[PDB]
RNA sequence: GUUGGGCGUUGCGCCAAACUCUAAUUUAUUGAUUACAU
DNA sequence: AGCCGCGGAACAAACTTTTTGATCCGCAACCTACTGGATTGCGGCTCAAAAAGTTTGTTCCGCAACTGTAAATGTAATC
C-alpha cells in the first residue's frame, strides 16, 4: 500500500507449486515486490537468529511521492 | 550504475578536448563524471547558501 | 549460559551490573541488566551540570604490552 | 480448486451431484443466543 | 501506553591496493667498418601521485511484555 509504484497490491502465491515468476516491462514493479518480500524476510532471519529484534524498515525516499 | 555514493559527493576545470578519454576504456559508465559537468555546465549562469550555513 | 555480576560501589549505595550473553535456544538462563551503572552514569553527567570542573575517577587496564 | 445430498466395516470412507467478480471460517473466568440441572 | 540491551547502519577519517603520465636505459639501429660523431629513436621497467576501495571507531536510530488493592465458574460459538 502506497510502496514505490503500487498504490495496492495484493498476490497470492501458490503453495502446491514450488516456483512463482514475474514477468512485466522495465518499469513496472516486479523489483519493488522483491523489495518488499525483503524489509520483511530481513525482520524473520533476525528474529530467527539474533537477539536484535531490529531490521530494515520503509524510508523516507521509497514513499510514493505525493502521500504520507 | 548511478547511485547516491556519487550524486552525494557532488559537494575548476575547463573540460579541454583530451579529457574524455580518461576514464573511457575501463568497462563503468561512471554517472560521477557525468553529473560533475553537468554541474559545471549549468553553474555558468551566494547569500541563500550563506544563509543555509547558518540556518542549519 | 555466562554471566558476569560485578557489582561497584562509590563510599555508599551500591551500584550493580550484570554482564550476559547466552547462546539462542537457552536465553531465559541469563539476561543483562544495565539499571545501577546508568544511572550512576547519569549522577556523574549531572554533577558536570552543577560544577563544570566536578572530580572524577579513573579507571584504566594495564597488559603486558605495555613496554613490549 | 470450493458447496450442498445419500449409504454405512461412521471422532469419516465411498457414491451421487453442482459453482467459478483475478481473490476461504478461530476469544474466555465477557457480553448476546440454543439447550439440560434448577 | 511507556521504551532494555543488541546489533546493523549511516557516515567518516585512516590504511591500502591500482589506476594514470613521465623518465630512464638497454638495445638494437645507423654509419660504415665497428665507440661515426658533433647521432638519434623505440620498447620493457620503474617512479611516486592521486583518483578509487576497504577498514575501522563513533553516533543514533527500533523493538517486548506487561505492569501496585486485582475470579476456580458444568456444554457449544461468536468478537
Ligand atoms: N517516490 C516515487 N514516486 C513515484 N514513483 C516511484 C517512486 N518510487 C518508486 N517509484 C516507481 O517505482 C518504479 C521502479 O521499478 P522497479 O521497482 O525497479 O521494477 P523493475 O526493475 O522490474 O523495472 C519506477 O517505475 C518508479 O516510477
Amino acid at each position: 500500500e502506497n510502496y514505490k509504484g503500487f498504490e495496492s497490491l495484493i498476490m497470492d502465491f501458490s503453495m502446491k507449486k514450488n516456483s512463482t515468476i514475474l514477468v512485466g516491462n522495465n518499469g513496472c514493479g516486479k523489483s519493488t515486490i522483491l523489495d518488499a518480500i525483503q524489509k520483511g524476510l530481513t525482520h524473520l532471519s533476525s528474529r530467527l537468529s539474533t537477539r536484535s529484534h531490529n531490521g530494515d524498515g520503509i524510508e523516507k525516499h521509497e514513499l510514493r511521492k505525493g502521500q504520507n | 550504475d548511478v547511485s547516491t555514493r556519487d550524486i552525494e559527493n557532488s559537494e575548476a576545470q575547463i573540460w579541454d578536448k583530451f579529457k574524455a578519454y580518461n576514464k573511457s576504456l575501463t568497462g563503468k559508465a561512471d554517472f560521477k563524471l557525468f553529473f560533475r559537468w553537468f554541474k559545471e555546465l549549468i553553474e555558468i549562469e551566494t547569500a541563500l547558501r550563506a544563509e543555509i550555513r547558518a540556518k542549519e | 549460559y555466562a554471566s558476569i555480576a560485578i557489582n561497584y560501589d562509590y563510599m555508599g549505595i551500591r551500584f550493580p551490573m550484570i554482564i550476559a550473553t547466552t547462546e539462542p535456544g537457552y536465553e531465559d538462563r541469563a539476561k543483562s541488566n544495565y539499571s545501577g551503572i546508568n544511572e550512576l552514569g547519569s549522577i556523574f553527567k549531572t554533577a558536570h551540570s552543577i560544577n563544570p570542573n566536578v572530580s572524577f575517577p579513573l579507571i584504566a587496564m594495564y597488559t603486558v604490552e605495555r613496554a613490549n
